[PDB]
């Protein structure tokens, strides 16, 4: 996150790490005590992926920390169909041992597909992780988080040469600065409604990071909210 | 009329029984006894900061 501040432990309680053939490559958002919803860009067949609940600064060690292992990954079905598009990047992650839930590991709300709409249109949300704090510069060690707003569907289209489909938004700020970045794909762009968050997209692309007349483009959960209940069902 | 204000429905609004309104809350949570207003039904319900109380306030 380019132009964000720290967030406080505990602050964002669903927001995990991904670990894998690279460390803290991505993020993503609990969804419940078994699954992890993420970008599936992150995922594509690469390597086995450990998730890390309740983390604040990657470096130190906060006794909060729950690691898992992901056993199974279900990148949405319709993800690549296109070649290099992004359209449909969001994936689930379903891990060996549930989470044990308390007040550093708790999941995100996700309400049906109107109201996730609603709650987008509100046009004020929150993006985090621990991705580039600067456009190709270092990493962040503790997690990063920053307030975008909605940017119309027109003015989106303008800012790109690529296609923004209506699985998509732009968010962002239109003198730049602030911005999403590499690393902090699979987070989660939420929306809080009266102390309780909810999901409104997944941290998805861009062209660079943070610059003027260019925006974070957003995978729009409103449309897979189905998907998303109906994969991650408690037996 | 979930038309203003949510129906004065702190999560869901839907119109039901003329011009009439019901109001719910996501999982996790319960509809409070003003019929408007959710409540958490759960030690940790989603979306809610629960680590708070920093560690300088009345509480
Ligand atoms: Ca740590």
């Amino acid at each position: 996150v380019v132009g964000g501040e720290d967030a406080k432990p505990g602050q964002f309680p669903w927001q995990v790490v991904l670990n894998g053939k690279v460390d803290a490559f991505c993020g993503g958002s609990i969804v419940n005590e078994k699954w992890i919803v993420t970008a599936a860009h992150c995922v594509e067949t690469g390597v086995k992926i450990t998730v890390v609940a309740g983390e604040h600064n990657i470096e130190e060690t906060e006794h909060t920390e729950q690691k898992r292992n992901v056993i199974r990954i279900i990148p949405h079905h319709n993800f690549n169909a296109a070649i290099n598009t992004y359209n449909h990047d969001i994936a689930l992650l379903e891990l060996d041992e549930p989470l044990v839930l308390n007040s550093y590991v708790t999941p995100i709300c996700i309400a049906d597909k109107e109201y996730t709409n609603i709650f987008l249109k509100f046009g004020s949300g929150y993006v985090s992780g621990w991705g580039r704090v600067f456009h190709k510069g270092r990493s962040a060690l503790v997690l990063q988080y920053l307030r975008v707003p909605l940017v119309d569907r027109a003015t989106c289209l303008r800012s790109t040469k690529f296609t923004i489909t209506n699985n998509m938004f732009c968010a962002g700020f239109h003198e730049g600065g602030r911005d999403s970045c590499q690393g902090d794909s699979g987070g989660p762009h939420v929306t809080e409604v009266e102390g309780t968050s909810f999901l409104t997209g997944i941290i998805s692309w861009g062209e660079e990071c943070a610059m003027k007349g260019k925006y974070g483009i957003y995978t729009k959960v409103s449309r897979y909210v189905n998907w998303i209940k109906e994969k991650t069902k408690l037996t | 009329t979930c038309n203003i204000k949510n129906g004065r429905c702190e999560q869901f609004c839907k119109n039901s029984a003329d011009n009439k309104v019901v109001c719910s809350c996501t999982e996790g949570y319960r509809l409070a006894e003003n019929q408007k207003s959710c409540e958490p039904a759960v030690p940790f319900p989603c979306g809610r900061v629960s680590v708070s109380q920093t560690s300088k306030l009345t509480r």
